[PDB]
């Protein structure tokens, strides 16, 4: 039986920026919840929707996994009803959340002497993003109300920014590698979803 | 969008920016300081120039948004202490001429050399030499020699230029609208527009005059004692009824009293309580110490280290050859980095300051939720006096005993108390004059109270008058003498160890009665009660965000 290839989006020595997050759905197969539950420490693995317990005799349409990293203090933001930089600009869950959450620590990995600059994240935008919206524009953002016509300097600015990532930092500024499943039940009959014993 | 929205955008930038620029100047100072080479220097100097620069360049775009239409108060402070043009103020010939006195100054104090009068190829520079004899020797003549000299010889070379530095600096301070350098220098007390909370900058002149006139009279008894000792070791030099000779008095200024024990001792059969051997009976290393300060913070509330503290740190001299700096300090990096330097041995002393450093490191991770330019006491004499109360509490006989180095039954005596004390006011007490003095003389220098052909007149007169003591060789206007301290010619303001004096105890008598403390206050011990360690963190995680007045309100009352 084809299992789901959780292997990969858990496994993938590059993961993506917040800004632009990754996101894999997952079709019609077998879904083993009982590799990464047993797996890790796992400094953070919220679920809200169904209980964390219960994987393996509930069933749901179409799984997707969204993967990025983040700081350490804003995995906090990661969750229906917060406001802040990256709810608000870099990804936004729905109040009615049925997914979850789950991240951990990567500071081993993403960070290196010297800067790792290869991951962005937006903090400046004109209003909120919707529930599960991706932006990856790279426009000039206009605070005055003078037109800055694409040039940066003042009162128009850059809207992407770096994390510095270094391995000489506290947690709470470190990486940290963020994986949320979300489910989904539209009309299907029979779906992917967890193994039965025989 | 009208003013204020744009200010917050750019702070937000701003703080983005400048956080992570710091974290690189930073860390290149601390990998120069704990490890000294040559490609280091540059590399640090590297750092440092590229964050100077980027705070220049965001100072000047600051300016295009006015302080008058800011309602947030956050955001006006933040706005208002990255406007403020300080130098560059002055044209660049002028600025120039400044900076290049400056270092003038400077180099002139720190390789200023004076040798014997009868062996001239024996020149003595000041810190590993004069200011030996100046507080080891016995010897009237050797001691008077010293001083004069080292006032005859590099105090006359720097009166032409403090009277240039003067003037610059007096430009300076009044293109800046403030009337003078002075009064620049007391800008940083002032606040404004908090209604309850003011504070003038001219009002700190009444404070610490309104202060000082309560310390007199027990001013007057050390001096008296003091002076009574003194009668047996010099005798047929003091007078009992006059001042004091200013070269008898322990270091080359006088500023601390505190070398004068050994002869001022009241009970000298009674040797005070000194834990050294008994921690190296029991085997104490550099990490026990720090382990049994951290333990101590804990016990009152407050939290661990960051376990990026215990890999981080060099708490121990590095052996073979890694030439640093080994000066003891609390770094904060940034982003989540503390740290601390110190090249620790087993004594006593090294115990009370890991607590005064970890006590730096804990008002630093207190505030490190606040914006970038907040970060900081609430004035400049607040994080000291958080340091102090903490070797303070750490270096009592009931502390000392709970831990494990005193005898669990240790009868104390009352001698001891008072051998304890009056070492305590020989270092905190023989020093409120000599600032206050020194302080007051330069604030009515900058002011024009005081002619240029009237400095030394009008130094000696309030030392004999304030201070209490008297030169032994008249002094003229080709001297200057205050320039011949390092805060003097070095251009640092001395208030500071005024106001961090009183604040200290203050904090100290809040903590005690949130700790029920029953005896003399100098028998206080935080630990072990949360209330203090309560009322401690409400105001060490402001920061600059509220005015100092409320700040120490919270604890105070
Ligand atoms: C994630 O990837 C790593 C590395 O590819 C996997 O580590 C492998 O572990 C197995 C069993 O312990 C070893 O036989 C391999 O040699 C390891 N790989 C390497 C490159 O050394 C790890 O198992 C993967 N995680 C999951 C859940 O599959
Ligand atoms: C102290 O600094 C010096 C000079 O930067 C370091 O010396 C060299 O550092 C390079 C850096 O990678 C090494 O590759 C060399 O092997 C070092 N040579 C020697 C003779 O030390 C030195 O390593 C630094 N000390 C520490 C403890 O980091
Ligand atoms: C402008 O002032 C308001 C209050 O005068 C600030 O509002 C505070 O915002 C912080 C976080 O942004 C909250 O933790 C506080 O609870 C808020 N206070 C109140 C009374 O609501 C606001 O932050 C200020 N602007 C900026 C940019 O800091
Ligand atoms: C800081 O210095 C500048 C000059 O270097 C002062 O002059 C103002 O500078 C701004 C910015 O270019 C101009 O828009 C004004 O026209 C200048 N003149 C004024 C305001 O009279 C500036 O005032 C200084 N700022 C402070 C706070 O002292
Ligand atoms: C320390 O305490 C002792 C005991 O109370 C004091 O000794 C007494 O002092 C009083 C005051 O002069 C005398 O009337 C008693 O006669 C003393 N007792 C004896 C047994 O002689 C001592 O004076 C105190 N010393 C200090 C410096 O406080
Ligand atoms: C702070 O309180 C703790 C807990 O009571 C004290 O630790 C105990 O002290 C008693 C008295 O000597 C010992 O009998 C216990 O063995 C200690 N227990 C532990 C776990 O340490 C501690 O001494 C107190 N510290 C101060 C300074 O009062
Ligand atoms: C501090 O660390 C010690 C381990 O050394 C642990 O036992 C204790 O619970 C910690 N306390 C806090 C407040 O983090
Ligand atoms: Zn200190």
């Amino acid at each position: 039986t084809n299992l789901c290839p959780f292997d990969e989006v858990f496994n993938a020595t590059r993961f993506a920026s917040v800004y632009a997050w990754n996101r894999k759905r997952i079709s019609n197969c077998v879904a083993d919840y009982s590799v990464l539950y047993n797996f890790a420490p796992f400094f953070a693995f919220k679920c809200y929707g169904v209980s964390p317990t219960k994987l393996n005799d509930l069933c749901f349409t179409n799984v997707y996994a969204d993967s990025f990293v983040i700081r350490g203090n804003e995995v906090s933001q990661i969750a229906p009803g917060q406001t802040g930089n990256i709810a608000d600009y870099n990804y936004k869950l729905p109040d009615d959340f049925t997914g979850c959450v789950i991240a951990w620590n990567s500071n081993k990995l993403d960070s290196k002497v010297g800067g790792n600059y290869n991951y962005l994240y937006r903090l400046f935008r004109k209003s909120n993003l919707k529930p599960f919206e991706r932006d990856i524009s790279t426009e000039i953002y206009q605070a005055g109300n003078k037109p800055c016509n694409g040039v940066a300097g003042f009162n128009c600015y850059f809207p992407l920014r770096s994390y510095g990532f270094r391995p000489t930092y506290g947690v709470g500024h470190q990486p940290y590698r963020v994986v949320v499943l979300s489910f989904e039940l539209l009309h299907a009959p029979a779906t992917v979803c967890g193994p039965k014993k025989s | 969008s009208t003013i204020e929205e744009q200010a917050k955008t750019f702070l937000d930038k701003f703080n983005h920016e400048a956080e992570d620029l710091f974290y690189q100047s930073s860390l290149a100072s601390w990998n120069y300081n704990t490890n000294i080479t040559e490609e280091n220097v540059q590399n640090m100097n590297n750092a440092g120039d590229k964050w100077s620069a980027f705070l220049k360049e965001q100072s000047t775009l600051a300016q295009m948004y006015p302080l008058q239409e800011i309602q947030n108060l956050t955001v006006k402070l933040q706005l208002q202490a990255l406007q403020q043009n300080g130098s560059s103020v002055l044209s660049e010939d002028k600025s120039k001429r400044l900076n290049t006195i400056l270092n003038t100054m400077s180099t002139i104090y720190s390789t200023g050399k004076v040798c014997n009068p009868d062996n001239p190829q024996e020149c003595l520079l000041l810190e590993p030499g004069l200011n030996e004899i100046m507080a080891n020797s016995l010897d009237y003549n050797e001691r008077l020699w010293a001083w004069e000299s080292w006032r005859s010889e590099v105090g006359k070379q720097l009166r032409p230029l403090y009277e240039e530095y003067v003037v610059l600096k007096n430009e300076m301070a009044r293109a800046n609208h403030y009337e003078d350098y002075g009064d620049y220098w007391r800008g940083d007390y002032e606040v404004n527009g908090v209604d309850g909370y003011d504070y003038s900058r001219g009002q700190l002149i009444e404070d610490v005059e309104h202060t000082f006139e309560e310390i007199k009279p027990l001013y007057e008894h050390l001096h008296a004692y003091v002076r009574a000792k003194l009668m047996n070791a010099y005798p047929s030099y003091i007078s009992p009824i006059g001042c004091l000779p200013a070269h008898l008095l322990g270091d080359m200024w006088g500023r601390f009293w505190t070398n004068l024990y050994s002869l001022t001792v009241p009970f000298g059969q009674k040797p005070n309580i000194d834990v050294t051997d008994a921690m190296v009976d029991q085997a104490w290393d550099a990490q026990r110490i720090f382990k049994e300060a951290e333990k101590f913070f804990v016990s009152v509330g407050l939290p661990n280290m960051t376990q990026g503290f215990w890999e981080n740190s060099m708490l121990t001299d590095p052996g073979n050859v890694q030439k640093a700096v080994c000066h003891p300090t609390a770094w904060d990096l940034g982003k989540g980095d503390f740290r601390i330097l110190m090249c620790t041995k087993v004594t006593m002393d090294d115990f009370l300051t890991a607590h005064h450093e970890m006590g730096h490191i804990q008002y630093d991770m207190a505030y490190a939720a606040q914006p970038f330019l907040l970060r900081n006491g609430a004035n400049e004499g607040f994080h000291e006096a958080v340091g102090e109360i903490m070797s303070l509490s750490a270096a009592t006989p009931k502390h000392l005993k709970s831990i494990g180095l005193l005898s669990p039954d240790f009868q104390e005596d009352n001698e001891t108390e008072i051998n304890f004390l009056l070492k305590q006011a020989l270092t905190i007490v023989g020093t409120l004059p000599f600032t206050y003095m020194l302080e007051k003389w330069r604030w009515m220098v900058f002011k024009g109270e005081i002619p240029k052909d009237q400095w030394m007149k009008k130094w000696w007169e309030m030392k004999r008058e304030i201070v209490g003591v008297v030169e032994p060789v008249p002094h003229d206007e080709t001297y200057c003498d205050p320039a011949s301290l390092f805060h003097v010619s070095n251009d640092y303001s001395f208030i500071r160890y005024y106001t961090r004096t009183l604040y200290q105890f203050q904090f100290q008598e809040a903590l005690c009665q949130a700790a029920k403390h029953e005896g003399p206050l100098h028998k206080c011990d935080i630990s072990n009660s949360t209330e203090a360690g309560q009322k401690l963190f409400n105001m060490l995680r402001l920061g600059k965000s509220e005015p100092w007045t409320l700040a120490l309100e919270n604890v105070v009352g």
